[PDB]
RNA sequence: UACUCUCCUUUACAAAGAGAACGUUUAUAUGUAAUUGUAUGUUUGAUUGGGGCAAUACUAUAUCUAUUUAUAUAGAAAAAG
């Protein structure tokens, strides 16, 4: 059950004068309702179809899986942009360092 | 800092491939 | 130019250019094999003078030749075999300038 | 780093480690990933001195080289041998300094009640080991993939009246009546 | 603006003191209330500098001869080691610190 | 068809290959010499002509410079073997507006020239004087007035060698000139910022408490 | 154990930067472009700032009408 | 691109981390002898291959073509070792495995020896009672090989299972 | 909503349970400080489940735990540290930068110890330097670094060596400048030290604002 | 990028690796019209960094009559006005008429 | 007179490959390195017992 | 293919810079000389909104009403507005 919510429609543009406590319905986390969960969320399955045991692609890169594409057999030899570099804190280098 | 717990034992391991003693 | 000496993709791979978690210096000298070296580091230098060759310059130790301790990265190589073998490197070390 | 039980050198803040020599450990899975470690300098070894041994005589003429360039075997011998060592190595650590212990706990434990029950107090002799070690001994349960021929279920299997036929050529054949098969409806 | 460290070997014209002056961290032009001509000429004379002050008048001041001018002529670290390793142990003491 | 291809330009040494061209003076784009007068002699025959004395001095490595074009990093070890384009590059950037403004260098004066309109002085003889850009080149040196100030035109006429850093750098703005200006007015007319200049007005009673 | 005294929480009088009606307002990261950057207080201003540029790369930000945008 | 090159000769045997998609169901007699043949010669076609461009790129660059420049062949002239690790070479490889096969040769000749004074230990002239067929019957084939070790016949089976006589 | 930035602590979660259930079943060792590499090697965790953020300690349902365990992970939950801190053990929170992330699980590749920076900046304001995780600089911070320099006044509190020989301002637009800024700001008593009118909203001039003690 | 007044140099990033988007393409020596890119790829930041310039001379390098000492036709990448068109443009230098006095041949 | 002889369209069978590196290509002269023969590489390779 | 209203590669006009020896580079300009794209949709030519009355049907049927509100993204407001 992965709800895809959103924020509200009306929440910056004509303010003054709009009801009292519909200007508010604007704050919650709502859930997109799920004609278009289904129709976001069909571009991300189709990373392995006719497999009907993957899930889905993920909105957001969870933690696992992005160290899971250098967790692979070819990649235990890239000490480099393994364990996570990118996301990493940006690389320090010598103090004479220079282009 | 020096390092008070398990100060030796880093020069009394490994007898690398035990000779003919044992 | 009709002919290149370097693909683009080999000039747009700073990883088999740069200085960065590659070794630069092939052979690895044994103890004589140093204290032999440092008996041609001249008096009067000093490693604190000898810079870093910017990222648009190659990064090769062409090993241990006339001048070698003037080579960046032969020289902080060598001083670093000479840790390996426990030679005690008189000259300083890099002084980072404030 | 880490990687043994000294703590890496992240022990700055001069974290103690006090109530100690407080666990008997058989290295179980260690002596397991030491004797795979072990494998590998070993399988590591046969590769950095693989020489040509050209059963075929068109190519031949390289039979006194090694099989790797040798900047190549002078790289990897330092590489991913050396390295499998040290990893042989820290695994040969970790069981050596927890046998340490052992050898302390085995002492001052053999004395106080029994020496009989010592080695029954420091066992793992779960009721059920006879399944995986000495599978004859083993009753209480059914655990065989052939099941249908465990003692408790032989009587499963008929055992036919068979005979040879030295008109046939020495071929067994049984003499069971077959039952005429179901035909129709 | 020079984003990067590095250290010169300037060599004066009148004593010949090869002083080092090394160039800090000047940071960037605001980029938020961004202006074309301070930038991309911030950036044109930054290549200028790393590459050993190729279109800039030197202006330090000298260690020995106590006065500021424009005579430096800018070292290569191995120019200045084909200087510093061949000059007389006392006059190392003279033209270097 | 070519008979007698040229040797490689370089190849004065016994153990190591020609220096690339380009940096000897040829053509740039390959990074590694190579002359086949070394190459084939054997190697005992190279180390026959050659005592270890003399490979440690042609071993010897200048990593970053150049030991041939002196001042310019070695075009072996650059990205491209083609010269350093950072050093060279065209005064105008590919943007720019070309508000280079005018300019004034400095020539020797080779005779005492006096000018008949303002009645003073163009410059005395063998004295550096900054002129316009376009009075030198089409007024000065056409006739043998003046020279440029450059250190060799010094050596030449026997003054004590001055560094004016003629065009040492061009400003490329007005207002990056005119701090130029202030950087030559302090090198070159020195006497302008000194503590006695600086003080003519003040060097005897301020003048509230002299005669009248 | 130790009688050391510490208080519940931190309380800071500083006050929050995300407003969830404030347009470009946010956390952004340490190399996201920071807010209005390049824009020069215009709408879209780092589009009319494009012609100022020097010499931009050979795919720079150029025509895109928002069709099926 | 990047193939994983550090791992072609790193195989256990010369088949090895060699990708070659062109195989076949039943390769025949010379089929076989034309692959064998061939992994060994792409693996020798590619070391000498290999090994002369090293060779020619070093003698180019006026160096001695394994790399010595001028330094390394000074302190052999001195003595004094120039490689930190002298990894063992051809000499001793194939000496080193030289005698581990000169070991187990007087090995099996040790223990040929000593297995009959086992087997000549084993009096049984008749058949165990693994020569019991009422689980199933014998195999005439095994018989045959087994009935060296006794003198009475073993492979004379009745037409029905063994009585154990 | 969720983005992660280069430098973000986003940490994989190691519930206790599962440490906890490994030290019995015989994978880790009681006995040795239990850092990462054990997790590592001993297939308790695998490669891809240890990015740069190392880890995160969480005292999922375990209500107790029965023996001093030793542990060196990054960021253990404020319930997990005062569980295994009532059965007698430890936690000291490492939180080394990606440089010490690599040389700790593979040090067979390290055969000396090559010096490790340390983390970012962010980290030591959260983790590294703070008590609360008991960070491995907890103990330095106090000891070392949280003092000036034996010559700073109030100004240069923060220069590695106060810069002037006086605390005070040193030229005129660095003192019309203060003398302007402390009235700008209404007269507060910290407020002569001139700070920058914008807020770059960066994460990682991000501390804690608000949160526990 | 940083915000105070007066920024006395320093050895180092004062405030750790310098924040912002273009400061992002100067911490890898691009030059600050990265930001206007809409793709980067490899290629890109290769084109871009200036490796070796895209940038040719008119006629060849043996038929080359008036003297261009270090130049090329550097092309300009513009940016059109109010709809914003990208077009480049072959951009090249200033050929004076060099009426000289070489005093060797005592002649202009 | 150092170039090749031929418009290089032809001998583009050393620029591509890698004959880049077997072959010397100052100014266009697309002549091959020096290369031990395969008698060589073996004579080369066992002497040092490698 | 075409022109007052859209838009580049554009070679013309003007500014500036070079003691302006003439070629370039800019800035500001945007030309149908400019070759890009738009120029609708629905009922037939008017209409485009949210309600309501007309069997708690509604083609636009027939009538009318009115703060019934114009979502997002850049800018504008930096706390909740
Ligand atoms: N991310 C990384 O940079 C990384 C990753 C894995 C291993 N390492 C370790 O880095 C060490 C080299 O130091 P560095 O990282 O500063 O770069 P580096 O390799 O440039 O170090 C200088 C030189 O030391 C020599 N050297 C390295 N290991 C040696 C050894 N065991 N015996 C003798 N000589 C040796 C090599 O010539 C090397 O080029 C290697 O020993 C290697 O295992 C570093
Ligand atoms: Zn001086």
């Amino acid at each position: 059950s992965r709800v895809w919510v959103a924020l509200g429609g009306k929440m910056r543009r004509r303010r003054i004068g709009r009801q009292i406590d519909v200007k508010d319905m604007r704050y919650y986390w709502r859930p997109i309702e799920p004609q278009y969960q289904r129709l976001y969320m069909s571009r991300l399955r189709i990373k392995d179809h006719s497999n009907k045991r993957v899930q889905p692609m993920r909105l957001r890169a969870t933690n696992n899986d992005i160290g899971q594409a250098s967790s692979l057999k070819e990649w235990e030899r890239s000490s480099d942009r393994k364990y996570g570099a990118a996301l990493a804190p940006p690389k320090k280098r010598d103090f004479e360092f220079r282009v | 800092r020096n390092r008070t717990q398990h100060v030796l034992d880093w020069m009394n391991y490994d007898g690398n491939l035990p000779t003919h003693n044992s | 130019s009709t002919y290149n000496e370097k693909s683009w993709l080999e000039k747009a791979r700073w990883g088999a250019f740069t200085k960065g978690s590659r070794p630069v210096m092939r052979q690895r000298y044994s103890a004589a094999a140093l204290k032999e070296a440092l008996e041609m580091v001249p008096e009067g230098f000093e490693t604190c003078d000898v810079p870093r060759p910017p990222q648009r310059i190659r990064a090769q130790s062409e090993g241990v030749v006339g001048r070698w301790y003037t080579n960046y990265w032969t020289l902080h190589s060598v001083r670093y075999q000479c840790q390996l073998a426990g030679v005690e490197w008189q000259f300083g070390e890099r002084q980072r300038p404030r | 780093s880490g990687a043994v039980g000294r703590g890496s050198f992240h022990s700055v803040v001069a974290g103690a480690n006090p109530r100690r020599i407080p666990t008997y450990y058989n290295s179980a899975y260690e002596l397991i990933q030491l004797h795979r470690a072990h494998r590998e300098v070993t399988r590591n070894f046969l590769v950095r001195d693989k020489v040509f041994d050209n059963k075929f005589p068109g190519c031949s003429l390289a039979n006194g080289l090694f099989k790797m360039v040798p900047n190549k075997r002078g790289n990897f011998h330092t590489r991913e041998l050396t390295e499998s060592i040290r990893h042989r190595t820290i695994w040969g650590q970790r069981i050596q300094q927890q046998r340490t212990i052992n050898a302390a706990i085995l002492e001052d434990a053999t004395k106080v009640l029994s020496p009989a029950q010592m080695e029954d107090r420091f066992s793992y002799r779960t009721p059920d080991a006879a399944a995986y070690f000495s599978p004859q001994e083993y009753t209480a349960a059914n655990n065989w993939p052939n099941y249908w021929q465990h003692p408790t279920e032989k009587h499963v299997v008929p055992k036919p009246r068979w005979r040879r036929e030295p008109e046939l050529g020495g071929i067994t054949r049984v003499r069971d009546a077959v039952a005429t098969p179901i035909a129709d409806y | 603006s020079n984003r990067f460290f590095q250290k010169f070997y300037l060599r004066c014209g009148n004593c010949s003191a090869i002083q080092r002056s090394a160039q800090g961290y000047q940071p960037i032009a605001n980029p938020i209330l961004f202006k074309s001509d301070e930038h991309c000429r911030n950036y044109h004379d930054e290549q200028r500098r790393a590459a050993g002050y190729s279109g800039m008048v030197v202006t330090c001041r000298c260690h020995r001869c106590e006065r500021v001018h424009s005579n430096w002529k800018v070292l290569d670290a191995q120019q200045f080691l084909d200087a510093k390793l061949r000059m007389t142990p006392e006059e190392r003491a003279q033209r270097l610190w | 068809v070519a008979p007698w291809v040229p040797p490689p330009r370089h190849d004065v040494k016994v153990t190591m290959p020609p220096p690339p061209g380009g940096e000897v003076g040829g053509s740039y784009g390959v990074s590694t010499g190579y002359s086949d007068r070394l190459a084939r002699t054997p190697y005992w025959k190279r180390m026959a002509l050659s005592t270890y004395a003399l490979r440690m001095k042609e071993n010897e490595t200048r990593y970053p410079m150049s030991p041939h074009r002196e001042g310019e990093y070695d075009l072996r070890y650059t990205v491209t073997a083609y010269p350093d384009h950072i050093k060279h590059r065209p005064l105008l950037e590919i943007g720019e507006a070309h508000q280079i403004p005018t300019i004034e260098i400095p020539v020797i004066f080779l005779v005492n020239l006096w000018d008949e309109e303002r009645l003073t002085w163009f410059g005395r003889q063998y004295e550096t004087v900054y002129v316009n850009r376009n009075v030198a080149r089409e007024e000065l040196l056409p006739q043998r007035y003046a020279i440029y100030a450059t250190e060799e035109a010094y050596k030449l006429l026997g003054l004590p060698v001055v560094n004016h850093s003629i065009h040492e750098e061009i400003p490329k703005t007005p207002h990056a000139y005119k701090k130029l200006l202030e950087k030559q007015s302090y090198t070159e007319e020195r006497w302008k910022y000194t503590i006695e200049y600086l003080f003519r007005k003040y060097e005897a009673d301020p003048p509230e408490l002299q005669d009248k | 154990a130790s009688q050391r005294w510490l208080p519940l929480q931190t309380l800071k009088p500083m006050g929050h930067n995300w407003s969830a009606a404030t347009r470009s307002s946010g956390v952004r990261g340490p190399h996201m472009q920071l807010m209005q950057e390049r824009l020069d207080q215009k709408g879209f201003g780092w589009k009319r700032k494009s012609r100022s540029l020097w010499q931009q790369d050979v795919a720079t930000a150029g025509f895109r009408p928002h069709r099926y945008f | 691109g990047f193939t994983m090159k550090y791992k072609r000769g790193t195989g256990l045997w010369d088949e090895d981390h060699v990708n070659d998609f062109d195989a076949n169901k039943y390769l025949s007699a010379r089929s076989t002898m034309r692959w064998y043949y061939g992994m060994e010669r792409l693996q020798t076609r590619n070391n000498m291959n290999a090994r002369r461009a090293t060779q020619s790129y070093n003698n180019n660059m006026g160096l001695h073509h394994s790399g010595r420049g001028a330094f390394e062949r000074e302190l052999e002239r001195r003595g004094i070792q120039v490689d930190k690790y002298p990894l063992t070479t051809t000499t001793g490889a194939a000496r080193v495995a030289e005698m581990v096969l000169l070991r187990r040769q007087e090995l099996e000749a040790h223990a040929k020896k000593a297995m009959e004074s086992q087997r000549q230990a084993r009096r049984r002239d008749a058949p165990s009672e693994w020569y019991d067929e009422t689980e199933g019957p014998l195999n005439p084939r095994f018989l045959a090989s087994m009935q060296s070790n006794y003198t009475q016949v073993i492979t004379e089976l009745p037409s029905s299972p063994v009585t154990g006589r | 909503p969720r983005n992660r930035y280069e430098g973000k602590a986003s940490f994989s979660r190691l519930s206790l349970s599962k440490l906890l259930w490994a030290v019995d079943t015989g994978r880790l060792n009681p006995n040795e400080t239990i850092t990462l590499y054990h997790l590592r090697n001993a297939k308790v965790i695998a490669d891809r489940e240890v990015v740069w953020p190392g880890m995160v300690l969480l005292a999922g349902n375990v209500e107790r735990v029965p023996y001093p365990l030793h542990i060196e992970l990054q960021n253990a939950s404020a319930k997990a540290i005062q569980l295994l801190e009532e059965a007698g053990g430890s936690f000291t929170n490492v939180y080394m930068s990606h440089e010490g992330l690599y040389q700790e699980l593979h040090p067979e590749e390290f055969p000396t110890f090559m010096e490790q920076e340390l983390p970012e900046r962010k980290g030591l304001e959260n983790f590294a330097t703070n008590s609360r995780k008991r960070g491995w600089l907890a103990q330095w911070y106090e000891d070392e670094s949280r003092y000036a320099h034996p010559g700073a006044g109030r100004r240069t509190a923060h220069y590695i060596r106060p810069p002037t020989d006086r605390d005070f301002p040193a030229t005129i637009e660095e003192y019309e400048l203060a003398k302007h800024h402390q009235k700008w700001h209404l007269n507060q008593p910290g407020s002569a030290t001139v700070l920058p009118w914008h807020s770059l909203n960066t994460a990682d001039m991000a501390r804690r604002s608000a949160g526990r003690l | 990028f940083s915000t105070f007044a007066l920024n006395p140099e320093t050895s180092r990033a004062p405030h750790g690796p310098p924040r912002g988007l273009i400061n992002r393409y100067i911490s890898m020596g691009l030059p600050p019209w990265a930001a206007w890119c809409n793709r980067v790829n490899r290629h890109a930041l290769y084109r871009m960094s200036d490796v070796s310039p895209r940038s040719f001379l008119p006629k060849a390098p043996h038929e080359m009559d008036v003297i261009w000492m270090n130049e090329r036709v550097r092309e300009r990448v513009r940016t059109s006005r109010q709809v914003q068109h990208v077009y480049r443009q072959l951009k090249y230098p200033f050929v004076k008429t060099g009426i000289h006095y070489s005093d060797t041949l005592d002649h202009w | 007179a150092r170039r090749v002889q031929c418009p290089t369209e032809w001998v583009h069978f050393r620029m591509h490959t890698k004959d880049k590196l077997k072959y010397d290509f100052q100014d266009l002269a697309f002549r091959k390195k020096f290369e031990y023969s395969y008698e060589d590489v073996v004579a080369n390779a066992k002497d040092m017992c490698s």
